[PDB]
């Protein structure tokens, strides 16, 4: 069935699974036309596919050429996502495919189910969690590779950098969701927090700064402050 | 005009003949049903006074033999049987008619309801859905399951309807996943019509037979089958114009005939609202939509 608070620890067992988020597959700017009407201009997007146990991010870039001459693009984006996820499973050795795939929006269930009819032993699940993965385009290096793409492309990241050397997957996932929740709630402040100390750098091969354990605990505390705060400023409390 | 004689009526029962029904009291002198129009299939069905559980009955065609009903006190039901001795049969029927112990199939001459509900239903196809080839008639009841239901447990007593599944490899061509899922014309026209049913009459025939088993027996698998065959058409952008026009006639008479008070269990809100209001054919079922909206607007 669905994924929720009660079975949250299944994400870090030893059955290979992915999360698929489709919220940045079809992205547009909305502008006025000379005639004073409105038109959209698509920009590159990405499929956020994430192995939560290892941190593997199989980032599929969706080049704008894929929408050319297509109608009903919000609907096709769902099927395009399913088609690419399916292509990835199929590319992979049997022992390497996902036993489950969790979709972050229910509208993905039917597209992915239909694209995966060949894999009846892969379970396609929704979740009741409000995961902040839409904020993945606030990670500068991810946004950069998407926007520079001139063609369809798959780039493989580890969204945990080297964190699993020191902390568990459970803890690494929780750090990631907190960072992403913060970026989603107030991207400027979130980013001020992460880069306030020029001595702490992001290695060329990482997404996040090289914080010590003690420095992560402070960062993590500052991000919770941010999220609590924006909640007041928003609701007046 | 043909006759189904009854040996006796030892237990109080509600008897159905097509869309008609009447009460027989325990050991009332009842010897069967006469003036049955030749040329259509028919269904004679039963609901015991004592156990309104398990409606049950027999599909049959009087051209295919002489059939009578006889209560079995061992198995506890009204059983259809064939009389092979034809002189015995004529003689038995003549006596019962002379003594006027038969009710008359009560057809009004303006009334084409039964013909309109059974236009494409053929006894030879009923016998492939309901497998029991030693009899020419076919038993159905409330609790029989469908072949598809057994895939999701006794196969001899199953309803072998045509399996329809929108999320199956049969329904979806590789590379046309979105196209085939959002527009089922390929599944309808090539897979089902051209491939399985051969023509639209065989398809409509199963669809009608599914609806009747749902109405008369509350057979839940039959109901699912009816709705599925409707939805497959309604979810195809490309349907021959003649098929839509007959579909509209077919549904109209099914909706007209449904008990007003059974509407909540035999009609799937999702399928009907989708078919009448969201589907490719939302503009194509004028008669069906008008009767649906004037009779069951609650459902919509
Ligand atoms: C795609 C679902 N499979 C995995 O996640 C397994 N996972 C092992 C760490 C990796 C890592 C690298 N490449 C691939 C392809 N898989």
């Amino acid at each position: 069935g669905a994924m929720n608070s009660s079975n949250y620890a299944e994400l870090f067992n030893n059955d290979i699974k992915l999360f698929v988020d489709d919220t940045n597959v079809y992205r547009v700017t909305v502008h006025k036309t000379f005639e004073g009407n409105v038109a959209t201009k698509a920009i590159n997007g990405c499929i956020f596919t994430l192995n939560p146990k290892t941190g593997h991010l199989f980032l599929k870039i969706i080049h704008t050429s894929v929408w050319a001459g297509q109608k009903r693009l919000s609907q096709l984006a769902k099927w395009k996502t399913a088609e690419e996820v399916s292509a990835l499973v199929r590319s992979l050795p049997k022992e390497e495919q996902p036993k489950q795939i969790i979709v972050t929006r229910k509208a993905m269930l039917d597209p992915l189910e239909v694209h995966m009819l060949d894999f009846p032993n892969i379970a396609i699940r929704p979740t009741e969690l409000r995961l902040p993965f839409s904020a993945a385009m606030s990670i500068d290096k991810l946004s950069d590779v998407v926007m520079k793409a001139t063609e369809p492309q798959m780039v493989l990241f580890n969204i945990y950098d080297d964190w699993l050397d020191r902390i568990s997957s459970y803890t690494a996932f929780s750090r990631l969701t907190l960072l992403l929740r913060a970026l989603k709630t107030n991207e400027e402040s979130a980013k001020m927090i992460l880069l306030s100390d020029p001595t702490i750098t992001i290695k060329s091969y990482h997404l996040w700064p090289s914080f010590t354990d003690e420095q992560w605990i402070t960062i993590e505390s500052q991000m919770r402050d941010l999220i609590l705060t924006e909640y007041g400023r928003k609701y007046n409390v | 005009m043909n006759t189904v004689p009854f040996t006796s009526a030892p237990i109080e029962v509600t008897i159905g003949i097509d869309q008609y029904s009447f009460n027989v009291k325990e050991n009332q002198p009842f010897h069967g049903i006469k003036d049955i129009p030749i040329g259509h299939v028919h269904v004679i069905h039963f609901q015991h006074a004592d156990n309104s559980s398990m409606r049950y009955g027999y599909w049959f065609d009087c051209r295919m033999g002489n059939f009578y009903i006889q209560y079995d006190p061992k198995d506890g039901l009204y059983k259809m049987m064939e009389e092979r001795d034809g002189a015995k049969f004529e003689n038995i029927v003549h006596n019962f008619k002379e003594r006027q112990m038969m009710v008359s199939y009560p057809k009004i001459d303006e009334d084409d309801t039964w013909y309109n509900l059974t236009e494409f239903v053929q006894m030879d196809k009923i016998r492939k859905i309901v497998r029991k080839d030693e009899n020419q008639f076919s038993y159905v009841d409330s609790s029989m399951t469908t072949v598809q239901e057994n895939e999701l447990s006794d196969p001899a007593h199953s309803l072998n309807y045509t399996v329809i599944n929108f999320k199956s490899r049969e329904a979806i061509r590789p590379g046309h996943e979105m196209e085939d899922f959002l527009d089922k014309s390929y599944y309808l026209n090539t897979v089902m019509l051209q491939g399985i049913f051969k023509n639209s009459s065989n398809y409509f025939g199963e669809l009608q037979f599914a609806f009747l088993n749902a109405m008369f027996f509350g057979n839940y698998g039959s109901s699912l089958q009816w709705h599925a065959m409707i939805e497959l058409i309604c979810s195809s952008a490309t349907v021959p114009k003649h098929m839509l026009d007959k579909l509209d006639e077919i549904l109209y008479y099914q909706i007209k005939t449904l008990p007003e008070q059974y509407s909540d269990i035999l009609l799937n809100e999702r399928v009907w609202n989708i078919c009448l209001y969201s589907s490719f054919q939302k503009n194509s079922l004028h008669n069906t939509e008008k009767i649906m909206e004037n009779k069951y607007p609650e459902l919509l």
